[PDB]
């Protein structure tokens, strides 16, 4: 708007020569240059004039803004293995994945949240079963051959094949064998649309299908399932197992299911793989970052994707004569004392602020935080990345697994990034600040009374506020009339159930504008 | 005044000497003299240094932290304890946000007194599907302010009846309790 | 004259075979492009970008024993097979310059010990100092601190031969391809420098003073009072002067003789020796009789004068510049078998 | 020294998030040659003078003559329309039996100069 401007040029500063103090009259190359060297002058009044941009995200904590904190993307990362022998911890937490690396830069590497444990699950019983014939305590349908009927050779909705799973590990795969005696017209193994199922202690729970040997079986079938949750089979027999269900849906036009089902002969269940979610997450050490000039409030920049939050994750290690002092991080300086050692740090960028000094009134220069001595290496200890957009990784991509600590191959991912999103630049904050400053927030006159509910409600067609009348009880209060949305049929009639508004609608508009309500005001919702 | 003159024993992010050329720095009383007048540049490099805290009202000076309240609704009047005021200025431009609302009024009173308040006032929230359906809320306007102060001097009667007269929005009577 | 040779690891591509790169593109297309934090790809890169048309790459080790003596930081003579370690440039009668930069990346990691990682580069000096034209360039500890380096030379190592050169600060380099600094030894990047000598002004002018482009920061930078304390001794060094971006500062060989401590004396003779034994071919032929003995003076004697021609020689005429001596009286009668035997003379040191 | 600027290679692809791909740098200007030198002088109606005229000197007799031309025409379309490129001459050899014509341009980024040839990656 109107800027004062803060410069002189580095030339003027030399002008003052003042040849006029008895006998100094000498030229350039003289060790006058102190005269020059001070030219340090024009550096600092360059200084004074421009206005750094981390002054804007001082002010904006001053109004009353919060900046936008960077995330991660979520994935569904699914392990594989060959050797299902016995169960153990194969997974400590943290366990990375990683994509491929090739010439674009460094490929984004995952961590796992949890730790994931492999179980090799066997079977538990075989069952005759068809539509409304239960279990009726009945386990030996298959445990000396003689093969078991499938849906009696009738598949129809309520239809289920029973078979025990000796563990049903919530994050693991199961590959089950279906050996079917062929029997009848053969079928594609897509034709017959059967679900599988698991019966988890909150109920039915669905599965999806891997391998063409799971329906339609033309041919003995391996079918590969991904259990989704612990579960354990309804127990009337005798095998407390997991629980399997091929249940057949209802005959599609296009997909029909088909009478003389094979019979089943053998079977068995194998653990082929895990699935385990994770999070855009990487852990750095020994990250170096220079020396300290003993001065208060340096800055140090790490080069890398800001600093994911949770526990303190820079550790600073500053060299001493004893060895190695650690910093821990602290949130906003505050009451730092000289003695203490603290250090703030920016969750969306590399920036790491240090004690700040200032000097008050009569000079006392109250240091807030400790300062390194001259001369101390500082590095960084632990840091751990992985926040931003980038981790919005296409389907199946990350294919290799860091460290390769257990015997686990072929890792690789069935489902594409949930996406994170990238914190907002002080740019991108400088523009947020006169729109969402002023956002009404007070609700003083009937125009905002509408817009407010509006904005509670964008589905609502009609909102209008008016102030109940005198001679009314409320103390001056107001009504809200609200028209919910309705097509009125193609018919040209509207019915009046169509008119009331439903009670979550009505709730939610009224528990927002019960905070942004002046003081001793009533609001009542409601058609007209 | 404020005797903001120079420090003692502070270094500089710019030394004279490490601009000095070669064969110039293998000098004694060169060096020392010119390393002497970083006496009085000291402070500005670190003024203009760390100029961020310089406008961070939780560590800015005393001076700035009542100038930094102008800039906003501070209403410094009559406080002359420093770490009282340091939470005011901060707070304040989150309160005009909400000023005139239940919690605003609240708020303003734990800030000035450190505890919460007890509120009832002649309104409230409500709905119903009926068809012009009544509304509750009291027939008559009234606020009532009660501190449950541990120390009641007989003076927060009247701080909190000059607080309180700008959280009403000029429209209903009020009375003040301390404990 | 200016080709150059390395070992080191590299994923993929034949192994401790001595392939033949000519441009960067080629390396890539055998070995990777920095994939594994390798320095051997940084190293070349660095050569590559230094000028110098030329350069053998001998991969030792692989992606992942991923390093011991043989395999990894090379260091076996392969018993002469010319397949494995050094032995596979003894087949080359090419190369004239060689270097280790995976030698000491061991080093970092831990899978080497220091007092293991001296012998190599003693390997590597008696590898030079056999086949008598190369010269072999060596790298110093990282991190080394400068007060401590000068202790190093004269303690653990102490090389003390004819044939290697020791260049003590590293070289923060950068990796076009990620735009990120990172911190790789100094034997690749000037190697580069001594190619560009000899293709811009002969090899008669000491590979120093010159622009080591491609890199951006040095760690532990030395002040001139420093270095005086460590180049006389033997050992380069590598400063940031103000204005003049950086430059290779050092041109003393790592040997104590006084008479051969300049590097560019060394780099002369071994192209002037490798010019004449290529030019005098006359072995297994040409009676050696008194006539043959003529004519060996001659043709030395026509080259030398020649070689003055171009500078590089002292004396304000040819008749001061070499004295060769190739009559009856070195011959005795007695050499029958090992005879024509001859001297020769060349001389134009630097600053 | 000079800057180089950001555009989509020649074969595009997904990348690593989708989208489309996008290289910047000194793998760039290999990809603009390859565009440049590939093209005839045609198939671009609206540029007709773009794309190099190398089908001009097929099938001449194995001489210097046209190895000097192929020479020549390299330059000038080389430099028309790649100005953040400068040339280190070219090269026509015939390294396979002696039926084929081999170009090898060298070209350096203007002050980095750093040599490179131009490969033609298949």
């Amino acid at each position: 708007r109107r800027f004062q401007q803060f410069v002189d040029d580095a030339k003027r500063y030399i002008q003052q020569r003042a040849p006029e103090w008895t006998d100094h009259n000498v030229s350039d190359p003289g060790v006058t240059l102190v005269e020059t060297v001070a030219h340090m002058a024009d550096q600092i009044v360059y200084r004074l004039n421009r206005v750094p941009d981390k002054n804007h995200l001082a002010f904006l904590d001053l109004v009353g803004i919060t900046l936008f904190p960077p995330s991660a993307a979520r994935t569904d990362v699914t392990f594989w293995l060959s050797a299902p022998q016995e169960d153990a911890i194969l997974v400590p937490v943290g366990t990375e994945v990683a994509t491929l690396r090739t010439e674009r830069d460094e490929a984004v590497v995952f961590a796992t949240e949890q730790d994931l444990r492999i179980v090799p699950c066997t079977m538990g019983r075989l069952v005759t079963q068809v539509s409304g014939e239960a279990v009726s305590d009945r386990t030996t349908d298959l445990a000396e051959s003689k093969d078991v009927l499938c849906f009696a050779e009738a598949p129809n909705p309520g239809d289920c094949m029973l078979i025990g799973l000796s563990a049903a590990v919530p994050d693991c795969a199961l590959a089950l064998e279906l050996d079917s005696r062929v029997d009848g017209v053969g079928v594609d193994p897509r034709q017959p649309p059967l679900v599988w199922e698991a019966w988890t202690e909150d109920g039915w729970q669905s599965c999806e299908v891997d391998r063409d040997g799971t329906g339609g079986l033309n041919r003995p079938g391996d079918v590969v399932l991904h259990i989704p949750g612990g579960h354990v089979l309804s127990r009337n027999g005798g095998h407390e197992a997991g629980w399997i269900r091929c249940r057949v849906t209802e005959p599609l036009s296009g997909q029909p299911f088909y009478t003389t089902s094979p019979t089943i002969r053998s079977a068995e269940a194998y653990t082929i793989g895990g699935t385990t979610g994770s999070i855009h997450a990487e852990t750095v050490l020994d990250e170096p970052l220079g020396e300290s000039t003993g001065l208060p409030g340096q800055r140090l920049r790490l080069e890398h994707a800001p600093v994911v939050a949770g526990e303190p994750s820079v550790l600073l290690q500053t060299a001493a004569d004893d060895g190695w002092q650690d910093w821990q991080v602290v949130p906003h300086f505050s009451g730092s004392h000289p003695d203490d050692h603290h250090i703030t740090v920016d969750a969306t960028t590399g920036e790491i602020a240090f004690g700040p000094a200032v000097r008050e009134a009569d000079g006392t220069l109250r240091q807030y935080g400790a300062v390194p001595p001259k001369g101390a290496v500082i590095r960084a200890r632990r840091y751990r990345t992985g926040g931003g957009r980038a981790g919005n990784v296409a389907r199946g991509a990350v294919q290799v697994l860091r460290t390769s600590i257990p015997y686990v191959s072929e890792v690789v991912n069935r489902e594409a990034a949930l996406g994170g999103v990238d914190g907002e630049t002080i740019e991108e904050a400088k523009l947020r600040a006169p729109i969402t400053l002023r956002a009404q927030e007070r609700a003083v006159t009937l125009r905002d009374y509408e817009e407010l509910a509006r904005r509670a409600a964008p589905e609502t067609a009609r909102i209008t506020c008016l102030e109940g009348a005198e001679n009314e009880y409320g103390a001056h209060a107001v009504r809200v009339l609200v028209v919910p949305q309705a097509v009125p049929d193609p018919g040209g009639r509207l019915r009046f159930e169509q008119l009331v508004p439903g009670d979550a609608l009505l709730n939610r508009i009224t528990r927002h504008l019960d905070e942004r309500r002046l003081i001793g005001t009533r609001l009542a919702v409601g058609p007209p | 005044a404020s005797q903001r003159g120079s420090v003692d024993g502070l270094g500089s992010s710019l030394p004279i000497a490490s601009m000095l050329p070669a064969v110039f720095a293998d000098d004694d009383l060169a060096l020392r003299f010119v390393a002497g007048l970083d006496d009085v540049l000291a402070p500005i490099l670190n003024v203009l240094d760390c100029l961020d805290t310089y406008f961070d009202p939780a560590l800015t000076p005393a001076d700035f932290a009542q100038w930094l309240g102008t800039w906003v609704g501070a209403e410094t009047d009559g406080t002359e304890a420093e770490p009282m005021l340091r939470a005011a200025v901060a707070a304040a431009a989150r309160l005009h946000r909400v000023r005139g609302t239940l919690q605003g009024l609240s708020e303003t009173v734990r800030l000035a007194f450190g505890v919460a308040p007890e509120i009832t006032e002649s309104g409230g929230a409500t709905w119903n599907a009926r068809p012009l359906g009544p509304f509750p809320g009291r027939p008559r306007p009234q606020l009532h302010v009660a501190l449950r102060l541990p120390e009641p001097r007989p003076v927060d009667v009247h701080r909190l009846d000059a607080l309180v007269a700008a959280a009403r929005p000029a429209h209903m009577p009020y009375t003040v309790e301390v404990t | 004259t200016s080709v150059a040779a390395f070992v080191g690891l590299a994923p993929t591509g034949p192994l401790n075979e001595p392939t033949l790169v000519t441009n960067w593109t080629q390396y890539v297309a055998a070995f990777g492009d920095f994939t594994g934090g390798y320095y051997l790809a940084h190293s070349v890169y660095g050569f590559f970008n230094n000028g110098g048309s030329a350069a053998y790459v001998v991969r030792v080790g692989g992606s992942a024993q991923a390093e011991s003596a043989h395999p990894g930081p090379a260091q076996y003579l392969g018993d002469s097979s010319d397949r494995t370690g050094f032995g596979g440039l003894e087949a080359i009668d090419e190369i004239s310059m060689v270097a280790v930069p995976d030698l000491m990346a061991a080093y970092q990691r831990g899978a080497i010990d220091l007092e293991a990682v001296k012998a190599v580069q003693l390997g590597l000096i008696a590898h030079c100092e056999l086949m008598g034209d190369r010269v072999a360039i060596i790298d110093p500890p990282p991190n080394q601190n400068a007060r401590q380096i000068r202790v190093w030379r004269q303690e653990t190592a102490g090389y003390d031969s004819k044939y290697a050169a020791l260049y003590y600060p590293w070289i923060k380099s950068f990796d076009p391809a990620t735009g990120q600094s990172r911190l790789v030894p100094p034997s690749g990047h000037v190697a580069g420098i001594w190619a560009r000598n000899d293709s811009e002004r002969g090899v008669h002018k000491a590979p120093a003073n010159e622009v080591v482009r491609g890199a951006v920061d040095l760690e532990l930078q030395i002040t001139r009072g420093e270095q005086d304390l460590l180049n006389p001794i033997g050992v380069n060094c590598i400063r940031s002067f103000p204005g003049r971006g950086i430059r290779v500062w050092g041109a003393r060989t790592l040997s104590s003789d006084p008479a051969w401590r300049y590097l560019n004396i060394r780099r002369y003779f071994n192209y002037l020796e490798e010019s004449i034994l290529i030019g005098t071919q006359w072995v297994v032929f040409e009676p050696n009789d008194h006539n043959l003995w003529a004519r060996i003076r001659r043709n030395v004697s026509a080259f030398l004068v020649n070689e003055w021609r171009n500078g590089a020689l002292f004396g304000q005429s040819p008749d001061q510049a070499y004295y060769v001596k190739c009559d009856e009286e070195t011959n005795p009668p007695e050499s029958v078998d090992l005879g024509r035997v001859v001297c020769e003379i060349g001389i134009a040191p630097v600053k | 020294e000079q800057f180089v600027g950001s555009g989509w290679s020649f074969p595009l692809r997904i990348g690593p998030t989708g989208g489309i791909a996008l290289v910047s740098g000194e793998q760039e200007v290999e990809e603009a040659m390859r565009l440049i030198l590939a093209t005839a002088p045609g198939e671009r109606p609206m540029r007709p003078e773009f794309g190099c005229a190398i089908h001009d000197l097929v099938f001449a007799p194995v001489n210097e003559q046209t190895a000097g031309r192929i020479q020549h025409e390299v330059y000038v379309t080389l430099d028309r329309w790649e100005p953040r490129i400068e040339v280190h001459d070219v090269d026509v050899t015939t390294g396979e039996e002696q039926n084929v014509l081999f170009i090898d341009v060298r070209y350096s980024i203007r002050g980095t100069n750093n040599p490179r040839s131009l490969v033609f990656p298949f």
